[PDB]
């Protein structure tokens, strides 16, 4: 029931802190296979800072349901048979591919 | 212009990412 | 104190914060030069001392026989090296570094 380039609402903080506290948006960046396989997802944090480099992309989405600047810099995998999420909105077709663009020009040798 | 010519563009001139690690530092169920 | 991609690095996984737990953790760098030096953060992929298990494990092999252990190729993670205690340990041997990069593509590389 998620797929790539998928937002959700992730608890972030489900075990220490206020109840419900650190519950973020997050841009889902692997595929269909790695998350049914491993119930894991791979995410890019959605932020309210502005627009400052390069690496930066404005997110838009198919609802308009959610606004932010991606992160390309800092992925992270998390477990969502242990973290409360919901889908909230998913990426437009046409940033797809410079979002994985980006994180391939941080894996590919220099 | 292309965005990984634009990132590496940025680099290769000195641009710095200077942010802190985003908030999720926390690690449940599976994640190590 | 300078790190590369391949390195096997030990570095502290812990919340920066309300912690006592201060044990450093074997991990892979998997990102590139340039984005190491202009961010200061690593890509990592644990190592985690088991047998292969699952299908998206990676034996390590080092050039220095250092470390040993499974690569855990689903959970990266991006770590602030200015944040977290780490030590460069061991670095992948040369014939195992395309594997790596072959495996992370595997689970970005989009469907219709």
């Amino acid at each position: 029931n998620i797929k790539q380039f998928d937002i959700l609402y992730i608890d972030l903080n489900p075990t220490r802190g206020r109840e419900k506290h650190n519950v973020r948006p997050c841009l889902v960046i692997n595929n269909q296979m790695s998350i049914d396989g491993t119930n894991f997802v791979w995410v890019l944090p959605i932020t309210t800072r502005g627009l400052r480099y390069p690496t930066d992309i404005q997110l838009k989405t198919k609802k308009g349901l959610v606004s932010g600047v991606i992160d390309t810099v800092q992925i992270r995998a998390l477990d969502l048979k242990a973290r409360q999420y919901n889908y909230k909105d998913e990426l437009q077709d046409n940033l797809k591919n410079d979002i994985l663009k980006a994180i391939k020009t941080y894996l590919k040798p220099t | 212009k292309s965005i990984e010519d634009r990132i590496k563009n940025f680099f290769q001139s000195g641009g710095k990412y200077t942010e802190l690690e985003v908030d999720w530092e926390e690690r449940v169920g599976r994640e190590i």
